[PDB]
């Protein structure tokens, strides 16, 4: 929930966070989620601030308005974001890793978003089953398997949380051939 | 039946979308209806079964 | 002066109005001055009666 303000003098439409303090002399135009929940990677803050302008009124930005009366010249406006970048997976996790019992497989996200404390998580499908199983202990990017049995085969599937509640994943399914006892 | 269409490419690029990566297709008319008799038209109203 | 007509109907219709009922008329022109010798052009002021 990405909240815009907007002042009607210098024209710029503040894109605030959900917790943010409009400046003195915008007022709040609406709010829009700028990953879009249906959508998520089509549309940009641009194609979301002309959404909510578009019912607004050129004659105080303040109340709705429509078609012959509302702020659609895109070009004066000068969108001034200080919304915290999106939570976007730089390196995401290979598509397929294959070693052989005994090798050593390693996996390694990148998390370019906004916060500070970025966690992180880990889970684990056994390749017949349904549901995740928390991998304990290792909670900080690089993830590695040492001495990888058979029974630590199937997909593993990273979770980088922000601080406030945004969250990206990326699986990688992990396969080793077991050669007879 | 009056039907607009512009297809995406040099006309529909314009300053708000220098690009030109959309279009529509906006179709409108006028309709109107004057009864001259009232007369000469008779409603039945029923319950049906279910 | 500069007349620019777009006519409602096929020229204004963006993605803002796809059945395009809106059309304008601007003139525009340009003006300016060269006061080559500022010395015959002389304004005397006072007041003026009711």
């Amino acid at each position: 929930e990405l909240k815009v303000a907007f002042n009607k003098d210098t024209y710029v439409a503040t894109v605030l966070d959900a917790s943010g303090s409009v400046p003195s002399g915008s007022v709040n135009v609406g709010t829009f989620f700028h990953p879009d929940e249906t959508y998520p990677d089509s549309y940009v803050i641009y194609h979301g601030v002309r959404e909510l302008l578009y019912k607004r009124s050129e004659v105080d930005p303040a109340q709705p308005g429509f078609w012959p009366e509302n702020i659609t010249n895109m070009q004066a406006v000068t969108i001034d974001n200080k919304a915290t970048a999106r939570l976007v997976l730089n390196t995401s996790l290979p598509r397929v890793v294959s070693t052989i019992e005994g090798g050593k497989v390693t996996l390694s996200v990148v998390a370019l978003g906004g916060k500070a404390p970025l966690k992180y998580k880990w889970e684990f499908r056994a390749p017949n089953a349904s549901t995740w199983t928390a991998v304990s202990g290792q909670t900080t990017a690089n993830l590695v398997l040492d001495n990888i049995d058979a029974d630590k085969a199937g997909e593993y599937k990273v979770t980088v949380t922000d601080a406030a509640g945004t969250s990206v994943d990326s699986t990688a399914l992990v396969a080793v051939g077991a050669y007879p006892p | 039946f009056n039907v607009m269409t512009k297809m995406p490419g040099k006309e529909t690029a314009d300053r708000n979308d220098p690009y030109g990566e959309t279009g529509f297709s906006s179709i409108k008319w006028y309709y109107g209806i004057l009864v001259k008799r009232p007369e000469r038209i008779a409603v039945m109203k029923a319950v049906a079964p279910l």
